[PDB]
């Protein structure tokens, strides 16, 4: 088997600069490497054919070099709807191996999410079980820290998250955390709180509401 | 090792599904032009042996789309890839003189452009080389092409294996090898005399390369 | 228009067999090679295998054997055939045309190896200058679950959160989309969930 070695298995540049991918066969290859991209949810897009030909309906900035053992991908100035995975391919010997994948991220300015809490459903509750969710909208950097609190008293254990992909638009995340208790544990308590901090946010902001009421 | 060597090569090339084997190696001779005597006989191993196009001479590689033959009269070329034994304004020269044979008798134009999108690629490689038509090695078949259409068909290939050359010393003139397959692109099937350039053995020949059986040939397609 | 679809079960039991059929519109599989490729859930792509215009295949040789492809140049489909399934099977399965590259793909089929039975969604309103509002998608198995809004109308602010796997084995998820809260009377929004494996579709409208 050949091997294709991508490298970086990610980068994070910003729009307008010169971006830069490379693949390194273990064997000679001669000019049979292909180069796709990959937007999440979606099927893989021929981008680059035979090292060096873009394929139709391909930008300009997107430009493939390389022949032998050694491949190089070039964006040459990024744009925010360029995120994606990309990958390499040989198709000079069977098994046509793939690369690994290089994730390629946007770098943009400080963004602060925006907040909202949303109560459990009446329906849900009619069933023995509580969702309380809590929604950071577009916000820049990735990292972003979201605590419950039950009553003030800081909760742990009984939440999960979920992140979307980078916006092709905005270059902005979202994230969802699900607060999950029981009907009877729920009805325990009066103040539901989402305490968030992040970068954006001089101060953590906190969105709640209260049982009996909302 | 003989008759094994007759069951292959009638195999590859068509007369074993068409047909004791004297039956199959009359419809060899018959189609190859040799003493039809319906013996493994000498004459019938030297041509068994001689170096060839890859294209079956009876039935196809396979069902192909469409009547086989090209609906424009601008055909347009690329080539893929070269092989290492010339260079490449002498291969790219080659494949210009092989398509100009072939203007020159008939209302087609060949331009080259560099694009998968190309009527007819040219493409140089060994083994298999991503048809499912695989190449043997040195000598034994030299190349082959599919008949007109999309995708994969009006497509040449030149086995790598074989050292690619022009004129006399050693080797398999590029140019002669490519304007019989450039025939095969066209829509022409192999011819059975001996001295056409359709006919499926290689022949080095200096002087025309076009024989009466091509341009008629060509010319009841276009 | 040049065109590749995927269709077969997503649920299938450890060390049984599956059948997935592309179904090709706008070429000629005697002019075309025709590639299966598989890509676990957020990992990247394997190579299958192939089957060439003249009908020879080539397999992998990691899959031990196990799989098979054929084709039926008349009727434009490809059929892969994989027995004797593992759990390392799960992943999302393409097929695509090859010349000189994958250029058309299919849309990708997950195809999950499991003991499990299926069960569908449950959907609950996410409801509360911007206002914001959604769906939670919860308790079904396996993947993929589709949510559109407005029957397809409204794309702009839609945020479908990647799925969750929870303690009970049964996947989670959310759709949410941010309007202008002007609009909360004026206009009426409703997301619509898609669970194939169970073949259950919901209409949720959310208000206060
Ligand atoms: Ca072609
Ligand atoms: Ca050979
Ligand atoms: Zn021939």
């Amino acid at each position: 088997d050949i091997q294709m070695t991508q490298s970086p298995s990610s980068l994070s540049a910003s729009v307008g600069d010169r971006v830069t991918i490379t693949c390194k066969a273990s064997q000679d290859v001669r000019n049979t490497v292909a180069w796709y991209q990959q937007k999440p949810g979606k099927a893989p897009k021929l981008l680059i054919y035979s090292s060096s030909y873009r394929n139709t309906g391909v930008p300009d900035r997107f430009s493939g070099s390389g022949s032998g053992t050694d491949f190089t991908l070039t964006i040459s100035s990024l744009q925010a709807e360029d995120v994606a995975v990309y990958y390499c391919q040989q198709h000079y010997i069977t098994p046509y191996t793939f690369g690994g994948g290089t994730k390629v991220e946007i770098k943009r300015t400080v963004a602060a999410p925006s907040v909202f809490i949303f109560p459990p459903s009446d329906e849900q509750l009619k069933s023995g079980t509580a969702s309380v969710v809590c929604l950071l909208n577009n916000f820049y950097p990735r990292e972003a820290k979201v605590q419950w609190k039950v009553d003030n008293a800081l909760q742990s254990g009984n939440s999960q998250e979920s992140v979307t992909e980078q916006d092709s638009k905005d270059s902005t995340y979202s994230l969802s955390s699900t607060l999950t208790l029981s009907k009877a544990d729920y009805e325990k308590h009066k103040v539901y709180a989402c305490e968030v901090t992040h970068q954006g946010l001089s101060s953590p902001v906190t969105k709640s509401f209260n049982r009996g009421e909302c | 090792t003989d008759r094994q060597l007759a069951e292959e090569y009638l195999y590859r090339y068509g007369y074993t599904r068409v047909a004791s084997l004297g039956p199959a190696l009359l419809l060899l001779q018959k189609q190859l032009s040799l003493p039809e005597t319906g013996e493994l006989d000498s004459a019938t191993l030297k041509a068994m042996r001689t170096p060839r196009c890859g294209v079956p001479d009876l039935g196809r590689f396979q069902t192909f789309e469409g009547d086989l033959k090209w609906h424009h009269h601008n055909i347009t070329y690329w080539i893929q890839n070269y092989s290492e034994d010339l260079p490449r304004a002498v291969i790219d020269d080659a494949f210009a003189r092989a398509f100009a044979l072939w203007s020159a008798v008939t209302p087609l134009t060949f331009t080259r452009v560099y694009s998968r999108d190309a009527d007819i690629v040219i493409q140089f490689g060994v083994a298999e080389h991503g048809d499912g038509y695989p190449f043997d090695g040195k000598d034994g078949l030299l190349a082959h092409a599919f008949p007109p259409g999309p995708g994969i068909q009006g497509d040449a290939h030149f086995d790598d294996d074989e050292l690619w050359s022009l004129g006399k010393g050693q080797g398999y003139s590029l140019f002669l090898v490519a304007a019989h397959e450039f025939g095969h692109a066209l829509g022409l099937d192999h011819s059975s005399v001996p001295e056409a350039l359709m006919y499926p053995m290689y022949r080095f020949t200096e002087g025309p390369p076009l024989h009466k059986d091509d341009v008629n040939g060509i010319r009841h397609l276009y | 228009q040049v065109q590749l679809q995927e269709s077969g079960p997503g649920l299938v039991k450890p060390s049984e067999t599956l059948s997935l059929t592309c179904t090709v519109s706008g070429f000629s599989l005697l002019s075309y090679g025709v590639h299966w490729v598989r890509q676990p859930p957020g990992k990247g792509l394997e190579w299958l295998g192939v089957i060439w215009t003249g009908g020879t295949t080539n397999y992998n040789s990691a899959l031990m054997s196990r799989f098979t492809i054929s084709k039926d140049d008349s009727k434009n489909t490809v059929y892969l055939k994989m027995n004797s399934l593992k759990t390392e099977d799960t992943a999302i399965y393409y097929c695509a045309r090859y010349y000189y590259g994958m250029d058309y793909w299919g849309q990708g089929t997950l195809v999950t190896v499991s003991s499990a039975s299926t069960k569908g969604p449950s959907v609950f309103p996410l409801a509360p200058s911007t206002a914001a509002l959604g769906c939670l998608v919860k308790d079904y198995f396996p993947e993929p679950v589709t949510v559109s809004w407005n029957s397809g109308a409204l794309t702009s602010g839609v945020h479908t959160f990647p799925a969750v796997l929870q303690s009970s084995g049964l996947y989670s998820l959310s759709s949410v989309v941010t309007v202008p809260s002007s609009s909360l009377g004026t206009k009426t929004y409703t997301c619509n969930v898609d669970h194939k494996p169970s073949n259950t579709k919901v209409d949720k409208r959310v208000e206060s």
